[PDB]
């Protein structure tokens, strides 16, 4: 069963998640309406293409880590 | 071809390595290595097809990828080979690795931008083109997101693991490959990506030239593991869905198998590699 959807403003940016050249993912995350590629590992942890090597427990945590990494920068589509 | 510890390069070797890397960038060839790596990092998955990482072929795949890259360097300057970074030894921001004559140092605090060395955005010589966000400058935050690089004792603990890999042959595996990759255990390779920060912590990590030196050391640790365990070899050995078996060919090349890459000496040697002993 996929994680729940979410929607919040984090550090001034809108992050959203929802169940659904890259993999076929069961879950989508967006930062200011631009899709953030994210991936689930076997142990249930999550990563994203802006923080691929540092697993975090949830897709919201991956979206927040991405906002932290981006330092205000617009995300580009994958 | 001898791959040398970065800490030992002469000022002449550093200059020639830097120039060859910048020429691959200038000609457009460099960015295509970044693009290839990004495709595999984003596509490999624990429950599906996996080739470049989170899988037994993590090590032979990166061995061939590094050979591709080194051959491209040698097409610019035949004297250049990939150096390796022993992050267990050269573990501080003050290592000569990070000096302005080699890779330049950490990023400034405001935006992570690398401000010195040959790859600093201000040179005009290192545009970040293959990227996941608007920023077009090399970034680093050495020791930002994680306190310390792996230590020698931690590396030795992983080297002591006898099994190359184990089912389910992914990020949940026990065994040497996944402990060296880092998804389980004290964490070697993934933690180094995190420690450098900037693009090295992302899905477009070869944007930082340190990527090659990091992976050349991971590749040396595979060769050290083999010396420690001459009775151990690549697994699986046939018939495994979604996983590259020993004699199966690997994307993107299609024409090489893990089996063809187990003996590095067919392609290069190290400045020093300890013999098997008890
Ligand atoms: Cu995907
Ligand atoms: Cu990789
Ligand atoms: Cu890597
Ligand atoms: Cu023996």
């Amino acid at each position: 069963a996929a994680p729940e959807s979410f929607d919040e403003v984090y550090k001034g940016r809108r992050i959203q998640g929802r169940p659904a050249h890259e993999h076929g993912g069961g879950y989508e995350v967006f930062v200011d309406g631009v899709q953030l590629h994210v991936m689930r590992n076997a142990d249930g942890s999550w990563i994203s293409v802006v923080s691929h090597y540092d697993p975090v427990p949830t897709p919201r945590a991956a979206a927040r880590a991405a906002v932290d990494e981006l330092q205000g920068a617009p995300l580009l589509p994958f | 071809t001898v791959r040398k510890n970065q800490a030992t390069l002469t000022a002449d070797e550093k200059r020639r390595f830097v120039a060859a890397v910048l020429e691959l960038k200038r000609s457009g060839r460099y960015d295509e290595f970044v693009r290839t790596h990004n495709e595999f990092i984003m596509s490999d998955t624990d429950s599906g097809e996996r080739t470049g990482h989170r899988s037994p072929s993590f090590l032979p795949w990166h061995r061939r990828f590094l050979l591709d890259f080194e051959q491209a360097l040698q097409s610019v300057d035949s004297s250049v080979t990939l150096p390796y970074w022993d992050w267990s030894a050269d573990r501080t921001v003050r290592a000569s690795l990070w000096a302005p004559d080699f890779l330049g140092g950490t990023g400034r605090s405001t935006d992570g931008r690398v401000m010195d060395g040959p790859f600093a955005a201000s040179t005009g010589n290192w545009p970040i083109n293959v990227r996941v966000d608007s920023r077009t400058y090399l970034r680093r935050s050495l020791g930002g997101s994680v306190a310390e690089l792996p230590t020698r004792a931690e590396v030795e603990s992983v080297l002591a693991i006898s099994a190359y890999d184990l089912p389910p042959y992914n990020s949940a595996s026990e065994g040497f490959r996944n402990h060296l990759e880092g998804w389980r255990g004290v964490n070697l390779h993934n933690r180094v990506h995190v420690w450098v920060g900037g693009q090295m912590a992302t899905g477009v990590s070869p944007n930082d030239p340190v990527f090659w030196l990091h992976h050349a050391y991971v590749d040396k640790l595979w060769a050290e593991w083999q010396r420690r365990h001459p009775d151990s070899a690549y697994v699986p050995t046939g018939g495994t869905p979604d996983v590259v078996d020993l004699n199966e060919t690997m994307k993107p090349w299609n024409t090489v198998r893990p089996a063809d890459l187990l003996d590095h000496t067919a392609y290069y040697t190290f400045d020093a590699l300890e013999h098997h002993h008890h």
